[PDB]
């Protein structure tokens, strides 16, 4: 399962643009709240990575293979911050339900 | 376990009410059923100007020697006037209970209005009014009262128009004093470390001399546009039920549900079988209309769809707030004086709790539909109020399609 | 002048008249005295000054 | 019965009184005022005071707000230069979760960075609302010119420090001053046992004595700020006694002799107020005593033009009291005013809870209202005179604001 997940990570292809996994999340309301709660350095790296991926998609290029994002290396930075947004979101929802 | 408020009555009709408690300081006050509602537009500032003159000396205690006495025991002397009630209250120690009562007796009868003082208090009152305009929310609530009770004695303010203030004389005052200070319309209320029998004996000794002898809600709006002010104050109200109508309690729970504008306050002002129930908010010009829309939706919501839980919230909120027992002596008595003047009796907190717990969501939305839905409001705006909607838009926001 | 030394532009001000930039250099709803300050704030009750 | 005060072995004071009130109040008192900051973390106590509804380790923000408003209870924070007090009140059937919320807020905050970044704008708004009146600004200026290090720190955050207060500063302040030896948990309308039992779930984390605060040093100085207000709010104070010293009382009797504000809703209510008078002006005596130092002086509001001699007249009156020119009936009336003010301050429930709280942190003991009465009586005429001479001689500190073209200076005063 670990090797097949690495193969699927190579087949997804966002590592060839230098992106992380959390860069590829669709910005819903909860995702934008989690992005707003990021520290300044992580937010700046995320915006630069997104801008570089957009430039590479503009020129129809990819990064060199040494510059790709290694599956093992990818960091799920937004995840911790996101869970909270969802948790808080649900708590609020439940309160209203009841 | 809250001690009951015991009420006695002298021949004069002055109900002497007291509610003893451990606290060693007491708040002894006199309430009088006399306000701007009893004035007839020729003496529109008589109660206010008498409230200024009442501490400037009596016949027995001429001038500042009187207030020297209330400095000597370290007591605090306060007075206020509303559209329906006037109160003169003293916070003191328990052991100074007799002299305080005697002091209050002078303040209600045997009072002396010095002509010299009359000019000095006229300049005080005139000037304060000349600067009172500064307080916007007071201007907005006076405008709301005027446009809601057009043509009635409830439109006119407590202070009165500068005109009357300048044009007032001892005899006029004497009249208001001799007319609206009757013994059956007076309550001697005491709260805190007082004994009821001692207070009754003191009321028999002094104060036993006091002589024994509708409104129409015009739904409309007043707007004072002045664009130089930084913030806008808007009050919207409908007709209230009055003091004696129990659904007030339910309406209070509704206010506790409401509790977008920088400041949003709900009010239920009650007078004798009338009142103003509504909301006052103070906002920047470019937000005003949105506030109004917000506010009307809430009201409409309660009238349209209100859950069980929020009701519980209001019930509880009101409960804690309604809690006044041992909140403060000044409050405690204030409640005794108003309860004997309005209800004719002191409603205990257990009866308030029973009337709160009988309120559910169905009767709350029924009473809110009775008092808010499809009613013509009174609107009073002051400040940059151009984006404040006119009467058709507010009236259309008073119901849902 | 002579007294200026290196503090002239500090003891003197010169408007350009006719011949870093300024870095972009509110309103709240509105006596007694001498009771030491004790500021209070609350979750529900609005904050206040007890001057 | 009466209050009960067990001292726990980790230093926490527990005080309880069960009077079977329908609404019961529970407060927690910490020696963590603004005097414990230095020049590197100014305004941290203001953000800590405004950060009482932030997601705590135990409870999320939504709950800490919706749960207190669900039962209709109240959570408030009152802060002086020495002490902070977090108070909750509500129906007896909901004070268990009210103590859960309050003790979570006191003991285990999280101080998330996005929450404090949202709170700094509220900090600016709260400071503007607080400085909407002239007294607050002139007392803050008076403390800043009167003291050097400790009590000179403002209650409200400075303008440059907004945007600069971090989560780490709040965490450091809490970890260095919210320890059990500086805390008293006081409950009116509750059983002592539960307070003892709610003192174990929390208030057990930090058992230290906290990072003690520097000794406050007097500096003197007069600051005048032209602000335009027609009224020149001027406060002239000097160093006075600490809370505990007997001299303290003497200074309280001295302010009630000189005038402590009006007692009527406005004349001949003060030796000061009496000292000629043909204009609108307010004059009172100011006294603020903290556990190491005190400030006593005069406070004047007046028309700019007369601002001078009015201040001089007030000063001259105190000099008369420094020369023994007083009567025993005046001192007896001052004692009666002071004791009536104390009894009316403790007659309310929240004032009673604050008093017990303060006494706890200050002396660890409860002083029955009665005891105080006889101690105030202890103050005698000469004692009052003595405190006066202290003010009349000690270096003064002056904070002035308004149109100060005719406001005198300290070397002229």
């Amino acid at each position: 399962l670990d090797g097949f997940r690495k193969w699927y990570y190579n087949a997804a292809g966002f590592n060839k643009l230098g992106l992380m996994r959390d860069d590829t999340l669709h910005e819903t309301e909860d995702v934008k709240e989690a992005i707003r709660r990021l520290p300044e350095d992580l937010y700046n790296d995320r915006m630069f990575r997104i801008k570089r991926a957009l430039d590479l998609t503009m020129r129809h290029q990819i990064l060199p293979k040494d510059q790709w994002t290694k599956y093992e290396e990818d960091k799920f930075y937004l995840e911790p911050y996101l869970k909270e947004v969802i948790r808080e979101r649900k708590e609020r929802e439940e309160w209203a339900k009841k | 376990s809250v001690p009951e408020t015991q009420v006695s009555i002298l021949d004069n009709g002055l109900r002497v009410a007291s509610e003893q408690s451990s606290h060693a300081t007491c708040t002894v006050g006199v309430w009088i059923d006399a306000g701007s509602r009893y004035e007839t537009e020729k003496n529109n500032g008589a109660g206010y100007f008498l409230e200024h003159l009442a501490f400037k000396g009596t016949k027995n205690r001429p001038g500042n020697a009187l207030e020297k006495e209330v400095e000597s025991i370290g007591a605090h002397l306060n007075a206020y006037s509303t559209r329906e009630h006037t109160a003169y209250l003293i916070k003191a120690l328990s052991k100074d209970l007799p002299k305080v009562v005697e002091l209050l007796a002078d303040i209600v009868q045997n009072s002396s209005l010095e002509d010299s003082q009359i000019e000095k208090e006229r300049d005080v009152i005139l000037r304060e009014m000349q600067e009172n305009d500064a307080s916007m929310q007071n201007v907005v609530f006076d405008y709301l009262h005027a446009t809601a009770f057009q043509g009635t004695p409830l439109a006119q303010a407590v202070e009165g128009p500068s005109e009357n203030v300048r044009r007032l004389s001892r005899t006029d005052l004497t009249d208001y004093l001799n007319r609206h200070y009757k013994a059956p319309r007076m309550v001697l209320a005491a709260a805190g470390g007082v004994e009821h029998q001692q207070l009754l004996d003191l009321a028999q000794k002094h104060l036993s001399s006091v002589s024994r002898v509708p409104c129409r809600f015009t739904g409309s709006e007043i707007r004072h546009r002045d664009d130089a002010l930084p913030l806008a104050h808007v009050a919207i109200a409908v007709e209230g039920p009055g003091w004696a109508n129990p659904d007030n309690v339910t309406l209070q729970v509704a206010n506790a549900i409401i509790g977008l504008c920088q400041s949003f306050q709900t009010f239920n002002i009650s007078y004798s079988d009338t009142g103003l129930l509504g909301a006052h908010f103070v906002c920047d010009a470019m937000s005003i209309d949105d506030m109004v829309f917000f506010l009307q939706g809430q009201w409409m919501r309660l009238c349209t769809s209100a859950t069980e839980s929020e009701v519980t919230r209001g019930k509880n909120i009101l409960r804690n707030a309604l809690v006044s027992h041992l909140d403060g002596t000044t409050p405690v008595c204030e409640d005794i004086g108003r309860s004997l003047l309005t209800y004719g009796r002191r409603i205990p907190l257990a009866e308030w709790e029973s009337r709160i717990q009988e309120v559910d969501a169905q009767m709350l939305r029924d009473i809110c539909s009775k008092y808010f839905y499809d009613q013509c409001p009174a609107v009073a705006g002051y400040g940059p109020i151009e984006q404040l909607p006119d009467y058709n838009r507010i009236r259309s926001g008073m119901f849902w399609l | 002048a002579a007294r200026s030394g290196p503090f002239a532009p500090v003891l003197s001000a010169t408007s350009r008249g006719v011949a870093g930039a300024v870095p972009a250099a509110p309103v709240l709803d509105v006596q007694a005295a001498a009771r030491p300050l004790v500021a209070t704030v609350g979750l529900n009750v609005p904050a206040s000054v007890r001057f | 019965q009466d209050l009960e005060f067990t001292k726990l072995p980790n230093g926490l004071v527990i005080a309880s009184l069960e009077n079977y009130a329908p609404l019961s109040r529970i407060g927690l008192f910490v020696k963590a005022g603004s005097r414990y900051e230095d020049s590197n973390n100014l305004g941290t106590s203001h953000l800590l005071r405004l950060a009482s509804s932030l997601t705590t380790k135990g409870a999320s923000s939504f709950k800490i707000t919706r749960g207190i408003e669900a039962v209709g209870g109240k959570l408030s924070v009152t802060a002086t230069r020495e002490n902070m007090a977090y108070t909750v009140e509500g129906i007896r059937s909901d004070i268990e979760i009210l103590m859960e919320f309050l003790l979570n807020v006191t003991t285990a905050p999280e101080f998330r960075r996005w929450e404090v970044a949202a709170l700094r704008s509220q900090l600016k708004i709260d400071k503007a609302v607080a400085f909407q009146n002239s007294q607050t600004r002139i007392i803050e200026n008076l403390h800043d010119v009167a003291y050097k290090n400790a009590l000179a720190n403002p209650l409200y955050c400075p303008d440059y420090r907004m945007g600069k207060i971090t989560s780490e500063e709040l965490h450091y302040f809490v970890q260095n001053h919210f320890t059990s030896a500086r805390m008293a948990l006081v409950g009116l309308g509750v059983s002592h046992s539960v307070l003892k039992q709610v003192a174990e779930q929390f208030l057990n984390m930090r058992g230290g004595l906290g990072l003690a605060g520097a000794k406050a040093k007097y500096r003197g100085g007069e600051i005048r700020e032209q602000n335009g207000d027609n009224l020149v709010h001027a406060a002239i104070v000097a160093e006075s006694a600490a809370i505990g010293n007997a001299e303290a009382n003497a200074f309280s009797v001295l302010q009630h002799l000189l005038g402590a504000g009006p007692h009527i809703k406005n004349n001949t209510t003060s030796l000061l107020s009496q000292s000629g008078s043909h204009q609108p002006f307010d004059v009172s005596a100011f006294n603020a005593s903290y556990s190491d130092s005190g400030l006593f002086g005069i406070y004047t509001i007046s028309q700019a033009a007369a601002a001078g001699e009015v201040i001089n007249a007030a000063y001259n009156q105190v000099k008369a009291v420094a020369q023994g020119n007083l009567s025993s009936a005046d001192v007896q009336a001052a004692k009666n005013k002071l004791k009536a003010g104390y009894l009316m301050s403790v007659e309310t429930s929240e004032g009673f809870l604050s008093e017990i709280g303060s006494q706890a942190l200050a002396a660890g003991s409860y002083m029955p209202p009665s005891t105080v009465l006889q101690q105030i009586d202890s103050v005698a005429d000469a004692d009052v005179v003595k405190a006066a001479k202290k003010f009349v001689s000690g270096k003064k500190s002056m904070a002035a604001s308004g149109n100060l073209g005719h406001t005198p200076f300290l070397d002229e005063l």
